[PDB]
This record gives C-alpha cells, sequence and structure tokens, in this order.
C-alpha cells in the first residue's frame, strides 16, 4: 500500500505469498476509511521475478465495504 | 581488460563489504531494539499478572498505580515497537541493499564476494528471525495475559454488576 | 445512410422516431432518446440543409426537440 | 406506526412488472432489491424483507 513503489531491480519481492498445492486463488481485501470513486486499480509485481505474478486477477467492488460483488 | 575488470571485481567487494558492515550495524542496532522492546512486553505482561491479582476492590490504593504503571509501560513498549520498526525497516533496507550488492558481484564474476555476501546475508536474517520469534513469543505470551486479564476483569465486574443490579432491588423497589 | 437516402424524409424519420422515443423505443412522459456528441453531431450534419430543416419542421421535429428539452 | 413492508412490496411488484417493457434496468433493480430486503452481510440463508 505504500505510495513509493521499491525499485524496480529489487531483489525482493515487497510481498510473496506461499500457495498451498491445493490452493488456486490468493485474496487481498482493502479497507478504505471512507468511500471513494475508484477509477483504477493498479497492481506492481515484483519485476525481478514476473514467474510469481499472478496468472489472472479478479477484482470485487463493495461499494459498502461489506458485500463484495 | 583482465586488470580493468579486476578492479571492476574489487570494488565491488568493498560495496559488497561495506553493504555487510551496514547490514550487520542494522542488524545489531534492530537486535537491541527488538530485545528492549521484548523486555517491555515481558514487563507489561507481568504488570497485567499483578493487575489481575489486584482486580476488585481488594486494594484499590493499589489497583490505581499498578494501572498508572501499566500506562507507563504501554507506552515504554508501544514507542519501543515503532522504534524497532523503523529500524526493522532499515534493516529490510540493508538486506535489499547486500542483495543487489551481491547482484552486481555476480555480474562482476566477483562470485568469492556474492557468496560471502550471500552467506552473511542468511546468517543475519537467521539471527534476526530467532530474535524475532524471541519477540513473537513475547508478544504471545502478553496477549495471553492481556485475555486472561480481561477475562479476569469481565468475569469479576460481572458478577459485581449482577450484585449491583441485586443491591438495587434490594431497597425501595 | 444519409448520403444514400432517397429522400430526407427517409432519413429523418429513423431519427425522429428515435427521437420520439425513449430507451429501447419505450414511451412515458420523462422518457427522451439517449443523445451523445457523436449522435448529436451526425443530427446536425443531417440538419445541415435548408431542405432538411425544412422537412424536420414539417414532421413535428421542432416541437419534439423542444418537447424533449423541457 | 404503519409498515412499509406492503408499500416496498408492492413499489418493487410493479418495478418488476416494468422489467420486460425495459421501464427499469435489471442490473440496478436487482443491486437495489439485494441491499434493501438485506437486514447488511450477504448471506443465502436470509429471508428478504
Amino acid at each position: 500500500l505504500q505510495a513509493t513503489p521499491p525499485h524496480r531491480r529489487a531483489r525482493s519481492a515487497a510481498w510473496s505469498y506461499i500457495f498451498l498445492p491445493e490452493e488456486a486463488w490468493c485474496d487481498l481485501t482493502i479497507h478504505l476509511p471512507a468511500a471513494v470513486l475508484l477509477k483504477e486499480i493498479h497492481i506492481q509485481p515484483h519485476l525481478a521475478s514476473l514467474a510469481t505474478c499472478p496468472s489472472s486477477v479478479s477484482v470485487e467492488v463493495s461499494a459498502d465495504g461489506v458485500n463484495m460483488l | 581488460s583482465l586488470s580493468s575488470e579486476a578492479l571492476m571485481r574489487r570494488a565491488v567487494s568493498l560495496v559488497t563489504d561495506s553493504t555487510s558492515t551496514f547490514l550487520s550495524q542494522t542488524t545489531y542496532a534492530l537486535i537491541e531494539a527488538i530485545t528492549e522492546y521484548t523486555k517491555a512486553v515481558y514487563t507489561l505482561t507481568s504488570l497485567y499478572r499483578q493487575y489481575t491479582s489486584l482486580l476488585g476492590k481488594m486494594n484499590s490504593e493499589e489497583e490505581d498505580e499498578v494501572w498508572q504503571v501499566i500506562i507507563g509501560a504501554r507506552a515504554e513498549m508501544t514507542s519501543k515497537h515503532q522504534e524497532y520498526l523503523k529500524l526493522e525497516t532499515t534493516w529490510m533496507t540493508a538486506v535489499g541493499l547486500s542483495e543487489m550488492a551481491a547482484e552486481a558481484a555476480y555480474q562482476t564474476g566477483a562470485d568469492q564476494a556474492s557468496i560471502t555476501a550471500r552467506n552473511h546475508i542468511q546468517l543475519v536474517k537467521l539471527q534476526v528471525e530467532e530474535v524475532h520469534q524471541l519477540s513473537r513469543k513475547a508478544e504471545t505470551k502478553l496477549a495471553e495475559a492481556q485475555i486472561e486479564e480481561l477475562r479476569q476483569k469481565t468475569q469479576e465486574e460481572g458478577e459485581e454488576r449482577a450484585e449491583s443490579e441485586q443491591e438495587a432491588y434490594l431497597r425501595e423497589d | 445512410l444519409s448520403k444514400k437516402a432517397s429522400t430526407v424524409h427517409m432519413m429523418l424519420q429513423p431519427i425522429l422516431t428515435y427521437m420520439a422515443c425513449g430507451y429501447m423505443g419505450r414511451q412515458g412522459s420523462l422518457a427522451t432518446c439517449q443523445l451523445s456528441e457523436p449522435l448529436l453531431w451526425f443530427i446536425l450534419r443531417v440538419l445541415d440543409t435548408s431542405d432538411a430543416l425544412k422537412a424536420f419542421h414539417d414532421m413535428g421535429g421542432v416541437q419534439l426537440i423542444c418537447n424533449n428539452m423541457v | 406506526q404503519l409498515s412499509s413492508v406492503p408499500m416496498l412490496n408492492v413499489c418493487f411488484n410493479k418495478l418488476f412488472s416494468m422489467l420486460q417493457v425495459h421501464h427499469v434496468q435489471l442490473e440496478s433493480l436487482l443491486q437495489l432489491w439485494l441491499t434493501l430486503s438485506l437486514n447488511f452481510l450477504y448471506n443465502a440463508n436470509r429471508i428478504p424483507v
């Protein structure tokens, strides 16, 4: 969430998730202090090891922050 | 130019040992701060245990003073938490630096330097995560002591609240 | 379509029919057709000539657009 | 004193009856009915109001 991204050649991904052998999806819930007019979502994969970039991303949005759709 | 590339390799060796010095220093400062945090954690844990022993009116002239001391302990522990977390941010900064330095080493063929740096990083990270394990045990034990403090407070004050309702019913009703 | 239309009425009637209905041809007091800059730009090009403007007027177009604005 | 449920039932039935003639948008109608009838976390066992 930090506004300042790490250097593009950083050898370690800022965040990493180890998948269980039966897990296909990991989830990250961002709660905001108040509702905003969301227009874009930017996700920066670890450029040094692009093999760990997710194959696909499913975006759910909750106007009330409780019932994701 | 083999001489040029060799001087380059030794320069990267210098970067690697200066980054290992900084990483060691940041690890030592981090370990110290983690240790003092853990100290305040175990202190606050014991203080909560004492306060739990002082729950109820049994010694208000003690309960309120252990409470104040607990406030000071909370403040110390939390300020040290933030401090050692900034320190750990700097530590991860140093780890990233030393890794990028190993990256430059491998690039210049200072493989010996690269491996030395990598093994230094592993040693440092293991020792850090050992003091981190101690800190996480201390935090778990503080959490458990606080949980038991909350149980005992909610039980004793709940019974006292029921008694207060009954005592209000003893009169005029 | 406008360039090849046999008569200006042929082109205007679909436009006027669209302007006379709401979403998916619905009717209703407050239902009005969706306009857009490309569609509005096109309508203006359709209404570029005096003959087209005369025809647009003759088919209740002016009252239609004025009624729609209100 | 009076409940709004009968009135809401009437209103949404009218709205649903308006779906076919394209007087009500399906997405927004469903969103609104779900939002208003969930009483706030969605759950498959909730009986709509």
